[PDB]
């Protein structure tokens, strides 16, 4: 069966949903980190059928401030009046660049997952990651992390919870592998489209050649990836060096000094012994930055892997066509 | 007292173990499947066969140095122990390769090399990484004794690099791990002196500060030295025969000395001849094609005064280093210049970086399986 | 890979189609609609891929395959260095 961890089940996403997401695209604000909207569905055979979606339209330009409650309330009144009810089983984003996890969206996922166990977060990565294997990714969060929710904090919370061990590279649910039995209408369309509509099919394919000759796509994606890898790794490397200089370097000199002082005073305290050792801000375990870092480096490694897979087959095709 | 007495205690044990092994292991599947089924550990059996070979070889060298003619050790080890262990069935597992690895290591130290055509043809079992490293160690020495510099360096490079995908663990290296790595390095350095200019393929196996150090020595040896050859000979002969252990210096014994004198001559005469060829191989093939004045400048470089230049130039060319055409009419000497290439190793390195990440992914996941 | 299989499936249809188009001319009379028309389609393919033909250009292509392989090799090394950093900070 399609059951995963806790009570969860594998995702079944309609092609109608994909077309509704594509209409609300990735333009009218290309660079802007807008989380696009919610996913609606229901518990079915072996799986979750994701039947619908709607966007959440915020104050978007380059800026993108949050928006009113009654838009969601009137939309979820309106949606019920046409079909079923507001059974909200996840949320979705594209949005700018190739796959990345901006940190407060992890907290947003953590808050959503504490409320609903049966939930999947959907990331859509097409031409902006070079389209490009694994173009739809559906991810759930770990039960041990959810079980100890709330919270993570800076070093309290985290030091106790992360030293019980929680998984964080976690379940990705596989999407299409059988018929939905809704294909029927699209199948009747297919034999005609083709047909005497051949002009449309041929033009759509021909757009690819224009895109592929014009765009510097392998260099372009490598430059944004190189920029991304250096940003996150330099942030993590300075963060680790800051904790190490507090964990090891302070304590080493404190033991150096405490051994020189020698370290027990028998008629009365122990004044400067009492002064010694008080926590710096990291004494251990800045996991809220670290775990979010590792999820982003895993996303970066996936982008390296998809870029390598594109390069393997392009090198093969280039060599194969020339030599005969 | 003590040191010799311990050798007898080991010989008494090894002879008794051989008498037991020669007796049981052609019928005793009752003994054997009781051994297969009961335990939950297995690596001890590999260690004992290797440990016995190292201890026996350490014991044999001391006896042979002290008693330098007409005594028992080589025949009693050869005829009874090594030949009986060679001639019986291999225990199912890699145990037949382990017995062959001692036999080959004894055969190597007695310099009676030839039977590798037989040994390789009977060694058709899977080379699980440790048995690849042992086989390569002996094969590199066999190629070196055969004077196959091109072949020996490739085999030595693999075990010097040590990325053979070994997974040991459980003290199997053992007690000489550093020494075995330098024993491979020492031969690899000697092979590099013979072969260079052409590799281009030393960077894989020998790290840069040792490529620097043997490069100074190699350039000086082919320009003037004496002392680099003296240094190279004294370090190398120590490692070439693999005697495992010395005895103890004193005024009164001769013995070990007769030992050492035989070892020095045999390595000296061959290495001296090879060193002279390496110096002939030193001068660059700066252009393919030489008219008489360029040939005369090569003769001037080759030797002077005066008498007999061209005659010894025929011999120096026909050692190996010059394949060429001559025209008597046009006065021009026509040769090729040998060539080699690079960006070879990177294709191997992309495979082993993938293995290195995967081994680390396996290790963290194995540790993680205890905190589930 | 799915696109490469669609392209090979299409190329095999072209081999079968051109075989039928020629054989129609051999049998009695055929190919009139497929004359300088198909000869322009096949040229349109050939002018784009492989572009031109000489030794200079295939040598340039093989040099680019080595650079693309070098970038791919370095991407394995970056991912392994990220793994070396990963393996140090998860013990």
């Amino acid at each position: 069966g399609g059951s995963g961890d806790s009570a969860v089940k594998q995702v079944q996403i309609d092609g109608l949903v994909v077309l509704k997401i594509i209409k609300h695209y990735q333009e009218e604000g290309q660079g802007t980190e807008v989380v696009q909207g919610v996913l609606l569905g229901l518990v079915v055979e072996d799986r979750l059928e994701i039947t619908n979606c709607f966007p959440f339209p915020q104050h978007t330009e380059d800026d993108a401030d949050f928006d009113e409650v009654q838009y969601q309330m009137e939309m979820m009144r309106s949606l019920r009046h046409v079909n079923i009810d507001h059974l909200h089983v996840g949320w979705y984003q594209s949005t700018y660049y190739g796959s990345f996890v901006t940190r407060a969206l992890l907290d947003s996922q953590f808050s959503y997952q504490h409320a609903i166990e049966e939930s999947v977060v959907l990331i859509y990565d097409p031409i902006k990651t070079a389209q490009g294997s694994l173009s739809l990714k559906a991810y759930r969060l770990t039960p041990k992390l959810m079980e100890v929710c709330k919270e993570k904090d800076f070093s309290p919370e985290a030091l106790k919870k992360a030293n019980i061990t929680f998984e964080h590279m976690f379940e990705e649910v596989p999407i299409v592998i059988k018929n939905s039995h809704l294909i029927n209408v699209l199948m009747w369309e297919l034999e005609k489209k083709s047909a005497v509509a051949d002009k449309h099919e041929l033009l759509s394919l021909a757009s690819s050649n224009h895109l592929g000759k014009n765009l510097q796509l392998l260099m372009d994606r490598v430059d944004e990836m190189s920029q991304d890898i250096v940003k996150y790794n330099t942030y993590m490397r300075n963060t680790s060096k800051q904790q190490q200089q507090k964990h090891q370097y302070q304590q080493r000199r404190q033991q150096e000094n405490m051994q020189r002082q020698s370290r027990g005073e028998p008629p009365l305290p122990e004044e400067d012994l009492s002064k010694l050792f008080k926590p710096p801000q990291p004494p251990a375990r800045m996991d809220s930055l670290l775990i979010a870092g590792q999820i982003n480096t895993y996303c970066q490694n996936i982008k390296e892997f998809t870029a390598q897979n594109l390069g393997k087959l392009f090198m093969a095709q280039a060599l194969q066509e020339y030599n005969n | 007292q003590w040191l010799w007495d311990i050798i007898d205690e080991f010989i008494y044990q090894f002879q008794s173990f051989s008498q037991y092994r020669c007796k049981t292991a052609k019928k005793s599947e009752e003994e054997i499947d009781f051994l297969r089924s009961n335990p939950k550990i297995w690596n001890v059996h590999s260690v004992l066969n290797v440990l016995h070979s190292l201890v026996d070889k350490s014991n044999i060298n001391r006896q042979l140095e002290v008693y330098t003619s007409g005594g028992d050790p080589e025949s009693v080890a050869g005829e009874y122990g090594r030949h009986s262990l060679y001639k019986m069935l291999g225990y199912f597992s890699l145990v037949g390769l382990l017995r062959l690895h001692s036999l080959l290591g004894d055969y190597y130290q007695a310099i009676k090399v030839l039977e590798n055509i037989e040994l390789n043809k009977k060694s058709m079992y899977s080379r699980v990484p440790e048995c690849q490293v042992t086989t390569y160690y002996y094969v590199g020495f066999a190629y070196l004794m055969m004077r196959r510099y091109q072949d020996a360096i490739r085999v030595f490079a693999n075990i010097l690099l040590y990325i053979q995908r070994t997974k040991s663990m459980f003290q199997r290296t053992t007690y000489k791990y550093e020494m075995i790595n330098k024993q491979n390095e020492q031969m690899h350095a000697l092979l590099a002196i013979a072969l260079t200019m052409y590799p281009m393929r030393i960077d894989e196996s020998i790290h840069l500060q040792l490529r620097e150090k043997y490069g100074d020595k190699m350039l000086r040896m082919q320009k003037g030295d004496p002392q680099v050859y003296e240094e190279l000979f004294s370090y190398s002969c120590p490692k070439f025969l693999s005697p495992v252990v010395p005895n103890y210096d004193s005024v009164h014994p001769n013995y070990h000395k007769e030992p050492f004198l035989q070892q020095l001559k045999v390595f000296s005469d061959e290495v001296q001849q090879q060193a002279q060829l390496s110096t002939i191989r030193s001068f660059l093939k700066l252009y393919t094609t030489m008219p008489v004045a360029k040939l005369a400048g090569f003769l001037d470089l080759t030797e002077q005064e005066f008498r007999i230049q061209l005659l010894v130039f025929k011999h120096k060319m026909k050692n190996l280093v010059w394949t060429s055409g001559i025209s008597a009419l046009d006065g021009e000497f026509q040769s090729a210049s040998e060539v080699d290439f690079y960006i070879d190793k990177d294709m191997i390195h992309i495979a082993d970086t993938k293995v290195a990440r995967r081994y680390g992914d396996f290790f963290i996941r194995q540790i993680h399986k205890f905190e589930e | 890979s799915d696109l490469q299989q669609v392209g090979g499936a299409s190329a095999r249809i072209q081999d079968a189609l051109s075989t039928v188009l020629q054989y129609a001319e051999d049998v009695l009379s055929g190919k009139v609609s497929a004359d300088n028309t198909v000869g322009r389609f096949l040229m349109s393919l050939v002018n784009q891929v492989p572009k031109i033909v000489p030794d200079d250009f295939e040598t340039m292509l093989n040099s680019n395959i080595n650079d693309l392989l070098m970038v791919t090799y370095l991407a394995n090394l970056t991912q392994s260095q990220i793994a070396l950093n990963e393996k140090l900070v998860n013990l």
